[PDB]
């Protein structure tokens, strides 16, 4: 039994309400009707059982309702913690059935990202391989853009880039940007700038570090 | 306490079979359903099927019936699931959870990672990223050239609020990279040492890397 899950990514403000559907295919009786809530790394928690009972601590801010085919998990006043992927499932029929999600995002003042660069090791200079690491930690909207420079033209092959979901505390985000060249590569060139673009500066945002200066 | 405690993460060849573990503790284990279920990177979750081990019966998705066995042994209070004739997309996070009331999923083990690949178990190097020659003070380490997920990251240090940001890994090649930074008070660092921890339980390797500054 398909259920869809509707939205499939949205944000709220803290102190509005939140309300998120599951649409079965097919009529599901309540009481074989639960929502879990999972957050990035961590196995899933009984958030909801037979549509509208709380599992032991959930908030009582959190309600179900439902029959039928239409169910829903209300959040009367969103909280920072209340940042997460919820899952509805049913129970009906073998197999049992789960949602695809919402991803439940947390609206928060907008960010600048703290730009920070870092040398190859040494330790790495003894591998063949030369890694440089920009870090853009603490920015809000998720949207950026990430250039490296090197002696003042653009590199794109070898940057690996991943994100962090909403931090727990301040609900920004952060980013890694990773250069890899091979040794020989990297001791050809001076400087390597990293430039991050986000919608908070009119300007990027930009460190270098310099072969020479260290 | 109720514990369901899964098996580690494992690599495991295309063609052949993979078996994992769920060990039950704190309650009467032969009274509940046990049910089994995968997850693939950023998809929801499908059930494989359940192990009731009151009378050894097992009920599967008739989509994982051929390819999934799930077992229990009675004696060390340990559900199995066994899949066979893998391929790339068994890649995924398997959890074991206990059938509760109205079949709700109340306990959930931690999750056991599963690669079905080709490339060889390799454990990370590790690298210390401090700042090329403020109040505060960012740094690093950077996780390259490990297979298979996952790694741990702990820090030793003085980190701040929201201070401590560790990456979702990358794949290239059959090798991930990862980050992990962390912002510190420059009263604290190089003055009090700080390391990053790593840990690589599919290679049986951990790293203790002191951040160290550049001369
Ligand atoms: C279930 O319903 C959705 C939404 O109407 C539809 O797109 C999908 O095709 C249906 N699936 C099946 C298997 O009938
Ligand atoms: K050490």
């Amino acid at each position: 039994i398909v259920l869809t899950q509707t939205p499939a990514i949205m944000s709220a403000s803290l102190g509005e309400r939140v309300t998120m559907t599951c649409t079965a295919n097919s009529s599901v009786s309540s009481n074989y009707f639960h929502w879990y809530q999972q957050k990035p790394g961590s196995s899933p928690k009984l958030w909801i059982y037979s549509t509208s009972n709380l599992a032991s601590g959930v908030p009582t801010r959190f309600s179900g309702s439902g029959s039928g085919t239409s169910y829903s998990l209300t959040l009367s006043s969103m909280e920072a913690e209340d940042a997460a992927t919820y899952y509805c499932h049913q129970y009906h029929r073998s197999p049992p059935t789960f949602g695809s999600g919402t991803k439940l995002k947390m609206k928060r003042a907008d960010a600048a990202p703290t730009v920070s660069i870092f040398p190859p090791s040494s330790e790495q200079l003894t591998s063949g391989g030369a890694s440089v690491v920009c870090f853009l930690n603490n920015f809000y909207p998720k949207d950026i853009n990430v250039k490296w420079k090197i002696d003042g033209s653009e590199r794109q092959n070898g940057v690996l880039n991943s994100w962090t979901d909403q931090d727990s505390k301040d609900s920004t985000y952060s980013m890694s940007s990773t250069l890899t060249l091979t040794k020989d590569e990297y001791e050809r060139h001076n400087s390597y700038t990293c430039e991050a673009t986000h919608k908070t500066s009119t300007s990027p945002i930009v460190k270098s570090f310099n072969r020479n200066e260290c | 306490e109720v514990k369901l405690e899964e098996s580690g993460p494992e690599l495991v060849k295309p063609g052949a079979s993979m078996k994992m573990s769920c060990k039950a503790s704190g309650y009467t284990f032969t009274s509940y359903i046990i049910h089994w279920l995968k997850q693939k990177p950023g998809q929801g979750l499908e059930w494989i099927g359940y192990i009731n081990p009151y009378n050894d019966g097992s009920k599967y998705n008739e989509k994982f019936k051929g390819k999934a066995t799930l077992t229990s042994d009675k004696s060390s209070s340990t559900a199995y699931m066994e899949l066979s004739s893998l391929a790339s997309e068994d890649s995924a996070v398997y959890y074991c959870t206990r059938n509760y009331g109205s079949d709700s999923l109340d306990y959930w083990g931690q999750g056991t990672t599963l690669t079905v690949s080709s490339a060889k178990t390799t454990p990370p190097s590790v690298y210390p990223l401090a700042p090329g020659s403020n109040s505060m003070v960012t740094l690093g380490c950077l996780v390259k050239g490990y297979f298979p997920e996952p790694v741990t990251v702990t820090w030793n240090s003085g980190s701040l609020s929201s201070g401590v940001h560790t990456f979702p890994a990358v794949l290239q090649s059959d090798l991930y990279t990862l980050s992990s930074s962390v912002t510190v008070p420059s009263s604290t660092w190089p003055s009090e040492t700080v390391t990053c921890n790593v840990a690589h339980p599919a290679s049986s390797t951990k790293v203790d890397k002191k951040i160290v500054p550049r001369d």
